[PDB]
């Protein structure tokens, strides 16, 4: 894991910017805001708050390294997905319509840009009579 | 395709037997009628007068009845194997680690075992065999899940303790004090009150307002106390009732407002985007940062997802409209400062 | 003029039959009554010791209440043709084809041919009669529109049905438990509690507060045990009662508090005042366009008229001094952009 | 100043017995407990192996009761003309005209003609002295003003009319068709259901959960019927004291959120003031139509007195706040218009 | 360090003795179980046919029962000791002052005296050891702090004392009513219904819905004016408790949404401050004077930290979002008047 | 009454100065706020409509002279005088003290000047401990 | 019906203003703003919901025609009416006072010009003691 | 005492500036802003009322003199002090953490400078697995 320690020792020392060897919320504020994202404080707040496991209110080198150890795919995430997929269903039937997907991922929450959603949309079979099921899309974005 | 539909009908399999909704509890309402004929014609076994017809039928219905149960257990194993996560052998050996699978299970084998001691006429099968009838309420056991009803019970049990000891405790001084004096004044004229037990027992049945009639009180005296006593016991025998109906009807109606004020379909939405942002994420060390902070932009949005499940609050909008308030403040401020600077 | 009052006091007949409101209550009371006494004397027409002057004057009220009825029932035909829906021999027709209006025929012509047949005294008839009586009920029957009350019941049963069978579910516990272990303990000194059938008997009338006294446990722990389940079952046999009662109670509070806040007035307004320029529409491309716009402004306020029908919510004003919000926010942006502008 | 304290006391005398507040229900709760003595002893006078003794006490107990509320009667009109409004002769008969005073003047004679014909003992005094016992009620009869109770019971039975008669309909469904099966089912096995009027009664008894015992189905088959339809119908003549024990209760929390968001003070007092200023008002015509004014004004402030009397609303701050929407609409265009003119 | 935990220990049993919560309510809910089968082993003692083994196994239990409460006494006073009021002799006796620890060394020193009496066999001794069994109550007594149930069925007596008062009084007018029809009727054709007093015991056994049956109407009328008379009766008998239990449930209701809004942590918190900076206060003179003031805070403060004990009211808002107009209007004027002064 | 119409006369004349002969909200606003009033529309709106009886929103001369003809001391008059102090009343024993009075008519509705209530409580009894009763107030100032 | 379709086809060519062939939002709302209304976004939004059935947004000529094809006499309709004019009923008796209703035509919901409601109200019996029945009213503006 | 109404003296000269003998809101709000805190009209007029007995609205030398012989350890302050610790206690076992009385101490409330904070922290024991009597903390600051 030399290499992965590597990079993620590269990535934290392009977030630090100096020897501090911790993240704070306003030196993360800034990194994030240089590509253009303006977050509230707040954000700042929870965003660290979320990495941190000690309550000190900074990400040290060793918390962003256990972050980063863990898998995305876990079992907890699956069925984490799998209800909030559930959360929208009609019937219950493990089957979504392409139409009503598109409204709400255009309208509720983060609103993303049409050309990543079309291109998930066309990711996966969005035929059969405008239901595609969203288990297989699960198992999809999941793998990894 | 074929397998695809093959999959999905056994999915709706699952659905209506593993997750009741809609008709599927028109399913399940069925099969509940099924145990509770079952039950009833067991019960009816018991009186000799019919105990022939109500066995010879039972024998009948216990032969549906297993027919029944052995089609659902063998349909709801493959219907939750289709779930993905008890698929193949070791998936459907986890669904009947499930503690009412197993329990289904040992009821089914009992009831086999019924049939066929039934067959025989073995005498210590027979004896048994009003036993392992007793078993077939373990359908509606199952059917609550998590011990859901429990739960509930326990719940407003909770909430109302202070109250339902309140009225457990003065019933209970009402009916000590009202059958001791009830006693006093008729240990003499009336034998059935020739014990305080049995004063105790006609304050228990008076109160509950049961009333058999076994115990009554007849001199007069006896009477006017009773009917005073009477009055008060019954009032506060009867509240616990209706202190546990009324919590049941206010919680009804706080989760039928809290329903209506479920806001958390846009932080849901926003939780399913920053998923779908993680998975997008899986220069290097850019992207792999850019993954972290993914991971911890879906950490964030799930407890939002989780903090809208908590439900609404009149002091969230209070404080909702205070902010409104301390931005007024700021606003005007800002707003005369600049203007005192065009004056000058 | 003359027509023209006829037909209003027709319409005003229509509306105490068919549209009850204020002393027409007081009208379709009155006929309930007579119903009620009509179904008491055919009642105690059973009894023989007064089989003799029930019937005489229940002849006698029947013939009154065929008379009244007939009446009744010509009166409703006329008065629901003043509708100008049911106007002429095919609206009167129409009418008839109400379900409740042919009832109504059905059980004139019924009571009718029992007058008849009392007149004659047909044993195949005067068998029949009794079924005949039964009829009546049919206008009380009647007198729920639509099985409004059916409906409203159903509706609370629905909305508290968890609770509904957690009570059920836990009071079913209770009496099986507690009727076998009466039953075991008093299956030998009581004979009463002879078969187990017979302690469910006794622990359905004991648990419902009912206790007939017929079978009553003896035995001093039969007793005690008697008891203590006995308080159990009571509350839980008595809290379905209640959570029905408290649900009523909730229910009529919610639609009091929706009345109160109605806000329809305005846009049922805008819809009637759409409507009429909908009616003003009917360049002649233009003024046919206009007509379309003016019917798209009426299906608009229809659906105005409709989301108004739509109960209030505190979300809704959340939402409004939420949009209060935003304003606020945009306006100072507004202010101090123009105000750099004049300090530039 | 010595008048002065007399008439002060006497006013006293007054709250205590016409306005009851405080101690003086204290009062009023004695005088209701010495009527109930009186009622019960009156009962007791009925049984015939009481009745010397049960008549020995309540002549001494009449004689006590007639003095006391013979002095309750002076002193109440005494303190009643203290008021101004009923004093003086004139005054004082106004005070008997009031309804209630006539009935205490008449409930009084007709308690000294008690007590002269118990002295005297005529034959045809005696027949009529039950009856002239059972007045007493008339002092509780009268404790209630203007019908209070009453006029409350009807508020809430009007409020809940829909669901009373829901469960009214459905609750004789039950017993009506319980009643009849439980008949056909035990007609010839049991005697006591030979008759459907017997069925009704044995119906009744159990549903309202009475269970005398007199008839009791016997017939396995009538046992079950009746178990099944006594649990439906226990449940729906239970239904109605739920839902005005409920109805009572939500209308009581009404009643205390309503006092808590009582704003009527304000107003009241503005009333006041401008009541005070019409004073004042009793240049001529200039003066005159200033009293004009004031008088315009005293009415004004009454009818705000009237419309805070009117309780709180939720839709009424909607409204409020609704006026501090359109408020900042125009306070931003205004000050937008005005920094454009700066800007120029 | 071991001084300091013996008194940490001694303060944790003063905290599971005097202050239950969690597991020390298990530990109370242990003791009263005691209690409790010490009463029904002493009612089980009146029976003949058990006394012998009822006493036999008594006498044990009472001989655990004051070794027990020995224990539990000496460990209370210790444990109170611990507080730092009752510390030391004097703080020892002054909490033996305390009622319930009073009540607890009687109650205790009786228990002695009834084993002591049981082993001499004395028979005055022998006659009081029931009444002094009897005493045991005395610990579920004092388990109640400050009489709180009692409070608490107070207080929602009085709050729905009107309405309570009213069912009272029709079901009273109802019961007298029906009593007297029904004593008419039956006066002749029912033995039973000999004298009034036997028609009211009728009467109140039945509206109560107990039933005993050893009185019941038997002619047709007196039973149909008995089944309508006890339709209304029953549901006005049934009120109280349904009007009890509502308030209960009502109660609990606002005291959970009181304890929502509880905002009392901060002004708590500042409090506490300020308690700290009076503290910090204990130039000469201007220290004092900073003392005074300090204390002046800390009264304040405490005032503060009662009004938020104050529950919340949706009035309070009102005003609040009314005081945010008035900051409006002013703010807004402000602007205009320097805009204007711009303009200028 | 010829003097007493004459003067009702010349007070709808001192209002009206028209001859229109009515009274609109507007021109009766502007006459009471020639001394200083300032008062509302509503305000307007509102004593409009308490004089009107037909509905109309103007005030003729029969109505100005029905509404002045009426005398001010009148037994519901008195009631509501009596029930309004009785509003402010501890424990309804129909006397009233100094200081809350004053509290009261300094703070509560129309704040009145210091001069008139000083006045007007010099005008009773304010002797006896402190405590005044109201039911001699509420005779003197009915008394037209 | 190809005069009929001609005027259809002539006001959808107004309308558009282009070969578009469908009605947008943008569109519609310059259009009728031309003649001075100034309507709200919300109000394209739903006034072209209204008309759409295919759920893309865009009322085409089909849309249109087949909009303007049904008659605006409808039983749905004169039901509808019927009882948005009950809504403001006395006693539901059919009848309504004249002042009431000029009331609540100048008030209520859509404010109409004043030369508009007399005309309305001239136009049917406004006699018979101030009362003139609504099933009249109907049965008149119900008939095309 | 004379010492100690020598200084109490001295103390409410400071305070009243005059001769007038009674301290008025404004003359109280502008001698503690001279210090520099800027405080409430409404919290002169808490502060005032918390001291005045008499209802005058102003604070006499006597109220101030009875109000500061009082001694600030009272029976009654002990018990105030111990609820109002309590209040913020887990299990209602006497002690409390350092790190949660630290939070409370530096945003609910009166927010104090970290300094006194840390001294008061520092003052009492602070060791024993980060968890610390509140009971010791009471009886010392209770000495007066
Ligand atoms: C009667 C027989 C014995 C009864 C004992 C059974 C009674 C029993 O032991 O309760 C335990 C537990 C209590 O904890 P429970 O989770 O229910 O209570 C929550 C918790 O109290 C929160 O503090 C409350 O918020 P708040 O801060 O106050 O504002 C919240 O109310 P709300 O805000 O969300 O509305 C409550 O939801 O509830 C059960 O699971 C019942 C299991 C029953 C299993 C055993 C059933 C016997
Ligand atoms: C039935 C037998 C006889 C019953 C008699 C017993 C009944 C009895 O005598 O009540 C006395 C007392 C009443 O005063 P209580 O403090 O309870 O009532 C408060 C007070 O009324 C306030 O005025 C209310 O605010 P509001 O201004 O209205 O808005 C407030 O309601 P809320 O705003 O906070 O919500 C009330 O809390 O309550 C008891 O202590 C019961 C002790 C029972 C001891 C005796 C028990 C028998």
């Amino acid at each position: 894991t030399e290499e992965q320690i590597a990079e993620f020792k590269e990535a934290f020392s392009l977030f630090d910017k100096d020897g501090d060897g911790t993240i704070t919320t306003k030196e993360l504020g800034t990194v994030m805001r240089s590509l253009g994202q303006n977050p509230t404080e707040a954000e700042l707040q929870d965003m660290i708050n979320e990495v941190d496991a000690d309550g000190n209110g900074t990400i040290d080198f060793p918390e962003f390294l256990t972050m980063m150890a863990r898998k995305m795919k876990d079992t907890d995430s699956e069925e984490e997905i799998r209800e909030a997929f559930r959360v929208f269903d009609k019937d219950g039937n493990g089957y979504i319509s392409a139409a009503e997907l598109r409204h709400v991922m255009t309208n509720l929450g983060e609103k993303l840009t049409d050309e990543e959603v079309d291109e998930m949309i066309r990711e996966a079979d969005i035929d059969g009579d405008g239901q595609v099921n969203y288990e297989e899309f699960v198992q999809m974005m999941t793998a990894k | 395709r074929r397998n695809v539909k093959y999959r999905r009908v056994q999915n709706y399999l699952y659905n209506v037997l593993e997750r009741p909704r809609g008709w599927a509890f028109i399913y399940h309402a069925f099969v509940f009628l099924l145990v509770f004929g079952c039950l009833i014609l067991s019960v009816f076994s018991t009186i000799p007068e019919h105990t022939k017809l109500a066995s010879s039928c039972l024998l009948i219905l216990e032969f549906v009845m297993i027919v029944v149960f052995g089609l659902e257990f063998i349909i709801r194993i493959w219907s939750a194997g289709c779930c993905c996560r008890y698929r193949g052998w070791q998936g459907r050996l986890r669904f009947a680690r499930k503690p009412f699978c197993v329990i289904d299970t040992i009821v089914l084998i009992a009831s086999i075992a019924v049939v066929s001691a039934k067959t025989q006429g073995n005498i210590f099968a027979t004896s048994a065999l009003r036993s392992l009838r007793f078993l077939q309420i373990l359908r509606m056991v199952r059917m609550d899940r998590r011990g859901g009803t429990w739960k509930l019970l326990g719940s407003v049990v909770y909430a109302h303790s202070k109250e339902l000891i309140t009225a457990w405790y003065i019933g209970f001084l009402v009916l000590i004090f009202s059958s001791f004096l009830v006693y006093l004044v008729e240990k003499d004229a009336n034998k059935e009150f020739s014990t305080y037990a049995d004063a105790l027992w006609w304050g228990t049945i008076t109160l509950t307002t049961i009333g058999y009639g076994d115990k009554t009180p007849l001199t007069w005296l006896g009477r006017l106390l009773s009917a005073g006593f009477a009055l008060l016991g019954i009032s506060f025998f009867a509240l616990p009732a209706g202190i546990l109906g009324s919590g049941f009807a206010l919680k009804v109606q706080e989760q039928h407002r809290q329903k209506h004020f479920e806001k958390r379909r846009n932080p849901a939405a926003n939780l399913i985007q920053c998923v779908w942002r993680s998975y997008a994420a899986d220069t290097p060390p850019l992207k792999t940062v850019i993954r972290a902070i993914r991971i911890m932009k879906f950490h964030v949005a799930k407890r939002k997802f989780k903090e809208t499940l908590r439900p609404y609050d009149v002091k969230d909008v209070i404080e909702q409209y205070s902010a409104g308030h301390l931005d007024m403040l700021c606003r005007i401020k800002s707003l005369q400062t600049r203007v005192d600077q065009i004056l000058g």
